[PDB]
């Protein structure tokens, strides 16, 4: 399917960025997370990028890792993950879906089979946060044979060399890593930088989407004035969810607030 | 791209977040340059003999062979500065830090001899030393959290997962990603991404180096074996590397059994795990059906880790080394035995090498073999933990 | 009658109960022929060298003198088995032991590593051995309690007296005057009866013929000074012995001063105490007007005593060597200095001998001075005992 | 004077052994001590060993050792055991009275002091524990000079030059130890070595006096049929002392009935 560059090609056409949420599929359980997610899409979302929970999640701080431990204390596997992605497909046609994956669970009983499960759910891209460009052949190979996007990071420091082999090898979107370290809302990355984004696009890189410390709607405006197609943020979704584990109705009302605000931004 | 082969193998590579590259590449290079600078390795050899106590001693074992044709000796890397092995590689880690103009150091550990070795190279070569360690490990193996904060050390409990090494190596790693334009990661064992399993088995290769020329003095000959424990792989491959091209000469590693592979609670991965990608490797681990990484057990905190370095894998796969398993009681009567028969007090970590030599001595007492152990550490930082167990079991 | 002067001018002598005499006498005799006997000294030196893994290193400091004209190096007693110089003289006396057909040891010990390498040593040699160990010492310095006991060796808490050192002695003396047909009294430091300041002395002599070695081949000259704390006088003697002819090296022996001399709460007998007759020997000691012995006092348990050796207290008559005191806080700030700015954990013994190397410096930093301090002993019995301090401290 | 020499001389008249109780001076205090010796002396001891306590007693077991704990508790010193050795010697002019020492106390401020001290106050011998006959001139020259017999310790494993120095050197009485080990009631002696005996007599030894560990009349008797002059006994005493701490009169009168029959043996 085309969904990024039909989402990208609409959003170009409106003169807007995109603003994408992360969670973890299953927090704080089955029922709620698909609740959740319907909440995100219903107040703007215009992708969605979704943890499938990982025992040593190392590109993640606290409050993702800690998602992901309260999937798992409600018993989510990968299998209730894909059945979850049926699910959220069935009902929304045309969002793109993307995949934040560690390696094992790809890798784990075969990665051909790992991106035919994706393809057959109707997944549109894959990160794999610890298969840095220079391991990806099988990765990248696997995900084009099945008609999915795999997702490539262009960090801050990136040099000329990576800036082409992302830019070649990735589909979808390009993730503008922020800053160093791990995802953490209270962490705050720099302002996009101008030059990563002039190059990915004279090397017709898939568009770039900015991720990592994106908390508010101000950060969300200056991606896309620097050129940036959009936005992710992760920590600052799931600190709502966190919060409001008791409150599921106030959940929803801050996650929809907070998301509509964000959304907003990415007009500017 | 890179100047060394980054696989053993199937096994290897360089499994980290893609901001974490230059580093690697960063180290890489500096690596390649400082092997062949003589002043880098002169200033090596100097640290290493006069501030370590270089050459350690082979002792050949007087009273626990008696009665059978087994000749023991140990390799006594108890009797080095800081008291492990550990302390050989990280002088050399530290001389590369301050070549690659980084002023601090991270570092995970689990018995905390690789903290304490890494606390006592940072206050000698002015680097600011901040360790990951366990909870769980924090208690059990408590006289080197004293230890690595005398000598002005950060220790930073960890509560995640199950408290324990490989816990530690997460925190380490994490912190790695956001700190690596000041801090250099000095990873304790041959295992994590390359460079580290190849950079970890050249400054541990004058293990067998030395083992070698001492066995040719005192005997005349090779070892039958060399036999050794492996958590992520250093100990052993330290003590392999100078003998893999000497085909005659087995090479043994030994995992923790644990409570008893049939348990589940054991680390012995190479052995009953399955090849994963977690820790910066491709490499054997233990997992679930789903590819979760499982926690590891044993008791002791320097094997307690869920993988192992690729080398190792490699070596295994081909058949040049074997690997066994030790279980927790196996390595508890072999600390005693030496304790009480040879008057050395071991780490339980090399009590499970020790054990499995006494195994090879008991299971076929009248074969003639020549043995060495290498003893990879002292047991100074097990003697609490030892003495309860010994006592609720009624000793 | 002896075939060695018991005497180092008016000090030394044998004042024990009669029924010991001929034990004193086998004992020397053994010695003499011992010394003679180049099947004992091969045997002796193999231990030295493939067991407890001598020689030990002589480390330069790179830190604790910058800015200063001194340059500073440690000799590594803390690097031997077992943890401190002690472990030299007891593979000797071991050996001698079992030379006069005896199987079974007593020793008194203080910090617990006299009692952890009688231990060891019985352990590989095949002997039964019985510890004597201070009550407030089983405390203090309690991680080298668990090491004798799990190298198989009876340690027996005394209670007496001051419950320290002196009450250990006491015991030991007097359990050997009713099983010396048996037993082999294995004193732990250059005091007592002769020939034990000989034999000990000779026995421990190495220390400084290594020094003196290694000093010549790193500066090509001979040190200013070498500098060794003083309990009952054994690394002291063993770091002197073989400067003694040397009449430029400066000799200088550092007792404990505890709380202060002027709070009488000290272990300096040599420079504050008068001679007395006590422990088979006259020497120095710390005495009340009437002639009691008086109870000592310094937060090192290896110092906490109220006498000293013999030969100590000659060379100080003659002017030969110098003795000054060390307070137990400057002890404590020489342990925490060569932890935090060396990376060495120096046994609080050992930390007195340091202290006055740096004041030596620090009081004329312009002063060009080569100096060696014996490092007799690591400080990990030492860390609990820091820590709860520090912390009390507020630090 | 010639205390023991006319004690011996008598008792050989008598056809008799000696026996000799020791006790520390001032346990458990100077006046309960004082009415001890009296007691002691009453019931028929024929001279009297007696302890000044010192610090570090290193030839004494426990029970000893705490006799020593006890004077020192009472603030026992040597200048008051030596005001009671001039009220004893004032009641009783010719017992003989020997001391037990540790070097120290001798050597403190001056041997010939010591030793001029005993004659002033009337002691007949000093006994130093841990001198031996080796390291003995100055004690030995000091103590002929005032007039104080120095006693020698022959033991068990005595050789010959040992007889031959302790029969000259000694005065007064020769004391032949029972056994290894420190003093103590539990830990019995051998009998007397015949042997020993016959050779102190054939190079004119002072008569000899057993002890250590000597605790009951059988043990006297077998020592003077052996051919010793006589016994100590001293743990056995203390024990008494001990026992009745809190019952000063049951002590005089269980210190008498053990004395009485410990001397009853001597005549055996
Ligand atoms: O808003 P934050 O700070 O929580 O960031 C959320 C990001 N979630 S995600 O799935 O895009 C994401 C993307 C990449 C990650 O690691 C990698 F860069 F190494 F690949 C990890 C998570
Ligand atoms: O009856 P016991 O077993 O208590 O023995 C009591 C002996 N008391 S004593 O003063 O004769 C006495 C005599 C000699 C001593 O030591 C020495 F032999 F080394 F000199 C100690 C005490
Ligand atoms: C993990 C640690 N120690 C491991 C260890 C090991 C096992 O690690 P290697 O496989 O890397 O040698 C063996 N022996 C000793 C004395 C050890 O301390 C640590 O100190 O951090
Ligand atoms: C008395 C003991 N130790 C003394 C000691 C001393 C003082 O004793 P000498 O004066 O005998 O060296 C110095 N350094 C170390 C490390 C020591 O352990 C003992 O271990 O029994
Ligand atoms: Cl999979
Ligand atoms: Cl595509
Ligand atoms: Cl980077
Ligand atoms: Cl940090
Ligand atoms: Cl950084
Ligand atoms: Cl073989
Ligand atoms: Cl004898
Ligand atoms: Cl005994
Ligand atoms: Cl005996
Ligand atoms: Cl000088
Ligand atoms: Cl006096
Ligand atoms: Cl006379
Ligand atoms: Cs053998
Ligand atoms: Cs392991
Ligand atoms: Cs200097
Ligand atoms: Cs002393």
């Amino acid at each position: 399917m085309e969904r990024y560059e039909n989402l990208f090609a609409q959003l170009n056409d409106r003169r807007e960025g995109a603003f994408v949420p992360f969670v973890t599929l299953g927090d704080p359980g089955i029922e709620q997370s698909l609740k959740i997610i319907d909440t995100l899409i219903d107040a703007g979302a215009d992708a969605l990028e979704l943890g499938v929970p990982f025992s040593d999640p190392l590109a993640d701080g606290p409050t993702i890792q800690n998602a992901n431990l309260r999937a798992f204390a409600a018993g989510v596997t990968p299998a209730q993950c894909f059945e979850m992605l049926a699910l959220i497909r069935e009902k929304h046609p045309t969002i793109p879906i993307g995949l934040l994956m560690y390696a094992n669970l790809v890798f784990n009983n075969g990665i051909d089979a790992f991106y035919a499960r994706c393809e057959q759910v109707g997944v549109d891209s894959v990160l794999v946060a610890d298969v840095p460009v220079e391991e990806s052949a099988p990765f990248r190979q696997a995900a084009l044979r099945h008609n999915i996007a795999p997702i490539f990071i262009c960090p801050p420091n990136a040099d000329d060399d990576l800036l082409r082999q992302v830019a070649s090898y990735g589909r979808g979107y390009t993730y503008l890593l922020s800053r160093s370290g791990v995802t953490g809302a209270e962490n705050r990355g720099a302002l996009p930088l101008h030059h990563l984004i002039e190059k990915l696009k004279e090397y017709h890189a898939a568009p770039a989407l900015q991720g990592f410390g994106i908390s508010s709607p101000e950060q969300v405006s200056a991606a896309v004035r620097a050129g940036a197609a959009g936005a992710i943020s992760g920590s600052a979704i799931v600190k709502i969810i966190e919060k409001n584990l008791a409150s599921p109705k106030q959940m929803l009302a801050e996650l929809r607030s907070f998301v509509s605000a964000m959304k907003a931004a990415s007009r500017a | 791209t890179t100047l060394l082969n980054p696989y053993f193998g199937e096994f290897g590579g360089m499994y980290v977040p893609q901001i974490l590259m230059p580093a690697l590449n960063q180290l890489e290079e500096a690596f390649v340059s400082a092997q062949k600078d003589p002043e880098f390795q002169a200033q090596f050899a100097d640290l290493l003999k006069n501030y370590a106590g270089r050459p350690t001693a082979l002792t050949k074992c007087q009273n626990i062979t008696a009665g059978t044709r087994t000749t023991l000796y140990l390799k006594r890397e108890d009797l080095l500065h800081g008291g492990a092995h550990k302390t050989n590689q990280v002088l050399g880690q530290a001389l590369l830090a301050k070549r690659m103009g980084k002023s601090e150091i991270i570092a995970e550990t689990g018995a905390g001899q690789h903290g304490v070795a890494s606390a006592l190279a940072s206050a000698l070569l002015g680097l600011k030393c901040r360790i990951y360690m366990g909870a769980k490990d924090v208690e059990r193996q408590s006289p080197n959290v004293f230890r690595m904060r005398l000598m002005g050390a950060e220790v930073i409990p960890v509560h995640s997962g199950s408290a324990t090494l490989k816990d530690a190596c997460n925190e380490a790693l994490r912190d790695w990603s956001g700190s690596y334009e000041t801090a250099h990661y000095m990873l304790g064992t041959a295992a994590g991404p390359h460079p580290y399993p190849t950079i970890v088995r050249e400054f541990q290769r004058m293990i067998g180096e030395e083992t070698k020329a001492q066995i040719l003095d005192k005997e005349g000959r090779l070892p039958d074996a060399v036999i050794a424990c492996v958590g992520g792989g250093s100990n052993a491959i330290g003590m392999f590397a100078d003998f893999i091209n000497d085909t005659s000469v087995g090479l043994i590693g030994v995992e923790p059994g644990g409570h008893g592979i049939e348990t589940g609670e054991h680390g012995a991965p190479l052995k009953h795990g399955r090849v994963g990608i977690y820790f910066g490797m491709k490499a054997p681990m233990m997992q679930t059906a789903d590819g979760q990484i499982e926690e590891s057990y044993s008791i002791s905190a320097g094997l307690d880790f869920p993988s192992v370095g690729p080398q190792h894998a490699y070596l295994n796969s081909i058949g040049r080394a074997d690997y066994v398993s030790i279980t927790d009681d196996e390595a508890l009567e072999a600390f005693k035995t030496l304790c009480r028969h040879e008057g050395i007090i071991p780490a339980l970590e090399s009590s499970h090498a020790l054990a499995h030599a006494l195994k090879m001595m008991r299971e076929q007492p009248e074969k003639e073999q020549l043995l060495v152990v290498n003893l990879s550490g002292r047991g100074d930082k097990d003697i609490f933990t030892v003495h309860d167990i010994l006592k609720a079991r009624g000793e």
